[PDB]
């Protein structure tokens, strides 16, 4: 218990000095005892799907379930969890004259949650009858909308 | 032997049926042992 | 902010107001109908209760002095006196069950030196029981105090 | 008669206590400002002074902050009774003056406001009371858990049924205003979708800029606006931010307002959404009786939707499931203890008739009063069954 | 600034995610209100160290920070231990040389509010108003007229 | 104890499973767990008896 | 390195939960040596460069 304290309190203090890309990645301290014991494999029969379609469902739904039951050391997913996936062709890029770095700069401006405040504020003026949040850019949803990113 | 055994509590009255046995479980047998030594003493000593 | 072409400065002052007020204006509360403030501490998942109610008063203490004119502490919502009542009403109790032993112990037994025994008998005993609650990690609580008068 | 009076009498935990001090909370509806709950906050504090001089010391009124959580919507009254020697009768006591509190404001008024006596206890322990949630297991939003949740309220409330008390935790629901930014209108004028989003941020809701020094000690630097330039939705066009090609553009040109209907709180439960039901037991049925019959409502609800019991109650109750295994073994333990020091199989069975004889006399003193089976009551119980011994082993020692 | 939605689920789903791994516990709850303020419950077993629980639960929240928006990590992000109840309530009023409810709040959180939180082992204070701060109310029609923006 | 409480989870994500979706169990140690307690309690009972 | 290796651009929500997003490349564009070339980077003068 307590060894595990001191080893991720230390770690925190290079952290800082890593890429910025490590960072936003997944850093962790766990417990380790190399070998496994209970090993739930996940298939499928009637309504037939993937080897990638199964692997999302067992990283969105019993996963996180499981690492944190009964003291869990670390769970190792068999597969991995879905994300919007992206496959830039590089001809298509020279054809409208473009780079990799604009397509990120695209993602990182309508794909976001922005914190708008809200109608009758904090300090509002006395004798206000409304108060709501407002709602401005919403990040997206599905695979149609991402390709209609301008 | 039915204050001890009772006082195997559980859950949020964990320390609830717990101390109301064990703190006069310990009165218990601390009147047994002034039972047992100090009553007999003092009732030899004096009385009438 | 700026230089306008005529060389006309803008300052901060001149395109908004500057008050020096709170950083939250969710909130503010009363005593009474008069304006006021506060602090409402919490217990810390197995703090000692009272021993840290007294040490509230310690820290306040020494701020006491340095007071501006007019600022003046006052006490709502307060649960040290309750403690100081169940010990008050419990050992009035213990001292009321004693004496009342001793009435009993005289109509059976006419002997002044008999109704003595008893009397020097259980205070020995409830002594006794606070030492082996210090030595299993008890405390003076509500339900070993009504367990003394049990 | 020792087994019809210990059926029929009631399980409590432990008794609501005096502490001379209580609190009573507000709520107001979909909306409310900050202006409209203080109105609430003033009537709340006429009843505690001016109507209630002889019980109540001082108020301590917190507009904006009730224990639901927070919001402009919510209060909160710290009340600080007097001393108990100038409250005498028990109309000058807790329960009585919390008692014509809320069937009074309750009725008349307009938002809601209780009062009630703080329990000893902790948030658990109600006794004749649950706690349920209910869960989003699939791949529906909180669109559909809104409709589920109202299924559940309905039908508990549809069949009572030696009844079952419910309602909603507070997912009262209210409009929240949306403000759609077209990208394509936004980029052609020149503006970046940088600008316009802190235009809006750093206004509205404010914004942490920096940090400086005020009297020696260190603070934050906050950039809104002005009050009356960010209450209506009239007032974000009012705001121009300003082009690549050096000229101002107004909100109103690349925005479009208009109202939508949210929740001002979205709970979730074990990294999963959920709604908080607060339900209860009738005054017939009793915790067991009840949980097991919302259970089988909990499931005749659509696909994707299941249940977690959420979320103080409990992990095996005392009134019930404990109390009979500590009595067990309470037996085991009497009659192994009368045997060692007298050696027969005849002599224990003496002291073990003796428990129903001392016991039922501690049944009727709580069942003639106003008392029930709680914490200090099945102690008292014990005690009884070792003073009960204590003389039948002394008509059993000596006589042998 | 942040609605309800907004906080759901870039500031709730990202930790409860990265909350996992733990010695122990029963279960987790969370609360995501409009007004910008999350709030998340682990709940352990009965007779756990307090102690040791407050370390892994703030020492995997720490993994997924880096996953926040850059707002809420200037923020005040806080693990303590709770126990929903308050006990000293400490009012602070004037009498003589009167001052406002914001005057007052101040002073509480810049002379007493800090040495009470450190001293005999406080859960967690709650200011009943707010502390000082350089306010600024930017009109918006004094910066179109010198053309300018937030 | 913690391989019992994998399968307490998993018991509550089964019923809303889509079609087809089935568990199994390949790489197991608790039934050598229940196997060293059946054949050391059997030899525990040979040995009294004889 | 946002092609060959991939990038993680930002977060965004599928069907209630919030998971990653990622860009790369198809994967004939970054198997061989002699693709390399096929990729331009723009200049400040608004022209491809190999
Ligand atoms: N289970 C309970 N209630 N207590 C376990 C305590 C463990 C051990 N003391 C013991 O192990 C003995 N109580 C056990 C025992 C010894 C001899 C005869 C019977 C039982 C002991 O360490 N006692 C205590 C007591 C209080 C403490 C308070 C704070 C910090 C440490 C403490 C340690
Ligand atoms: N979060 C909210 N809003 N309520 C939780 C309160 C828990 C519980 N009482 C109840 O749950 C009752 N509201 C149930 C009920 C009783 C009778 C009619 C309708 C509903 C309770 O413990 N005390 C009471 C007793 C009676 C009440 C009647 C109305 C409103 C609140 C009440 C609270």
């Amino acid at each position: 218990d307590i060894a595990q304290v001191q080893v991720q309190a230390k770690l925190q203090l290079a952290m800082p000095l890593l890429p910025q890309e490590v960072q936003q990645q997944g850093v962790s301290v766990e417990k380790s005892s190399s070998s496994f014991l209970m090993v739930v494999g996940v298939i499928n029969t009637d309504g037939t799907m993937t080897q990638e379609d199964i692997s999302d469902y067992v990283a969105a739904n019993m996963k996180d379930a499981i690492s944190r039951t009964s003291g869990v050391g670390d769970v190792q997913l068999f597969g991995s969890q879905y994300a919007m996936r992206i496959w830039m062709n590089p001809n298509e890029l020279n054809k409208f004259q473009l780079t990799p770095v604009d397509v990120i700069t695209a993602i990182k401006a309508q794909n976001a949650q922005v914190a708008a405040g809200q109608l009758g504020g904090t300090p509002p003026v006395k004798g206000q009858q409304l108060n709501a949040s407002i709602i401005a850019q919403t990040r997206l949803t599905s695979t149609e909308e991402f390709g209609k990113i301008l | 032997a039915v204050f001890v055994p009772m006082a195997f509590f559980g859950g949020s009255t964990g320390a609830i049926y717990r101390q109301f046995s064990i703190t006069i479980v310990s009165a218990m047998a601390l009147s047994v042992l002034v039972a047992l030594i100090l009553t007999p003493a003092l009732c030899a000593t004096m009385l009438k | 902010l700026k230089v306008n072409q005529d060389g006309s400065r803008v300052l901060l002052r001149d395109v908004a107001k500057i008050e020096l007020g709170g950083e939250n204006y969710d909130i503010i509360a009363e005593f009474n109908g008069q304006p006021a403030s506060g602090l409402g501490i919490k217990l810390a998942t197995g703090a000692n209760a009272l021993d840290t109610a007294a040490a509230i008063r310690a820290e306040l203490a020494k701020m006491e002095p340095f007071f501006p004119s007019g600022l003046k502490i006052v006490y709502p919502y307060d649960t040290t006196p309750f403690v100081k009542i169940s010990i008050h009403e419990v050992v009035k109790t213990l001292v009321e069950a004693i004496i009342l032993v001793f009435l009993v112990m005289y109509l059976f037994l006419q002997n002044f030196r008999a109704t003595l025994i008893p009397t020097i008998a259980v205070p020995v005993v409830l002594l006794g029981t606070f030492a082996v609650l210090a030595a299993f990690g008890f405390s003076i609580n509500t339900l070993t105090m009504f367990g003394m008068v049990l | 008669g020792m087994a019809y009076l210990f059926v029929r009498l009631p399980s409590s935990f432990l008794p609501d206590e005096d502490q001379g001090v209580f609190m009573t909370m507000v709520q107001l509806p979909a909306g409310a400002t900050q202006e409209r709950t203080q109105k609430v906050l003033n009537e709340v504090t006429h009843y505690y002074l001016t109507k209630e001089k002889n019980n109540v010391e001082s108020v301590f009124a917190v507009n904006g902050f009730g224990f639901a959580g927070r919001g402009q919507n919510t209060g909160i009254a710290f009340v600080s009774l007097k001393d108990w020697a100038d409250r005498p009768g028990e109309e000058n006591k807790v329960e009585a003056i919390t008692m014509r509190a809320t069937r009074a404001f309750s009725q008349i008024k307009d938002a809601m406001v209780f009062a009630f006596n703080l329990p000893a206890i902790v948030e658990l322990g109600t006794a004749t009371g649950f706690d349920f949630e209910l869960i989003d297991q699939a791949g529906l939003g909180h669109e559909k858990l809104t409709q589920a949740r109202n299924q559940l309220l309905a039908e508990a409330a549809k069949h009572p049924d030696m009844l079952t008390s419910v309602r909603p935790n507070g997912l009262e629901d209210t409009p929240q205003f949306k403000i759609d930014i077209d990208q394509e209108k936004a980029q052609a004028l020149g503006v970046s979708i940088n600008d316009i989003n802190t235009t809006l941020g750093a206004a509205w809701g404010g914004s942490y800029v920096n940090d400086f020094i005020d009297r020696g000690r260190v603070k934050k630097v906050y950039v809104m606006s002005e009050a009356k330039y960010r209450m209506l939705p009239d007032d974000i066009g009012d705001w121009y931010v300003r082009a690549a090609d050096g000229q101002m553009v107004p909100f109103s040109a690349f925005s479009s307002s208009r109202w939508e209907y949210g929740s001002p709180r979205l709970e979730r439960y074990n990294g999963l959404p959920s709604m908080e039901i607060l339900g209860q037991a009738a005054p017939g049925k009793s915790t067991g009786e009840a949980m097991e019959l919302m259970e089988q409502l909990a499931s005749k609800l659509p696909t994707g939707v299941g249940y977690d019991w959420t979320g103080m109650s409990y992990q095996e109750r005392l009134s019930g499931n404990q109390a009979p295994s500590l009595y067990a073994i309470s037996l085991i333990v009497v009659f192994l203890c009368l045997a060692a020091l007298y050696e027969s199989w005849s002599i224990p069975f003496s002291v073990m008739l003796v428990v129903p004889l001392g016991v039922i006399g501690a049944l009727l003193a709580a069942t003639f009063r106003g008392l029930t089976n709680d914490v200090y009551f099945q102690v008292g119980l014990l005690t009884t069954i070792g003073l009960s011994a204590k003389n039948a082993i002394l008509i059993v020692e000596f006589a042998k | 600034g942040a609605d309800a939605k907004t906080v759901q689920d870039t500031v709730t789903q990202v930790i409860e995610q990265n909350m996992n791994g733990i010695d122990n516990l029963m279960y987790m709850s969370s609360n995501s209100d409009s007004t910008g303020t999350v709030q998340i419950t682990l709940t352990f077993e009965s007779g756990t160290d307090a102690d040791i629980a407050q370390v892994q639960v703030q020492a995997k929240l720490q993994l997924a920070m880096p996953l926040l928006p850059q707002e809420v990590q200037q923020q005040g992000v806080s693990v303590e231990k709770s126990s929903s109840s308050f006990l000293m309530v400490v009012g602070v009023i004037n009498t003589d040389g009167t001052m406002t409810q914001e005057d007052i709040s101040d002073y509480v959180a810049a002379n007493m509010k800090d040495a009470i939180s450190r001293t005999s082992g406080v859960g967690d204070v709650q200011l009943f108003g707010s502390q000082y701060a350089m306010r600024i109310w930017m009109n918006p029609n004094e910066l179109n007229k010198f053309q300018l923006t937030p």
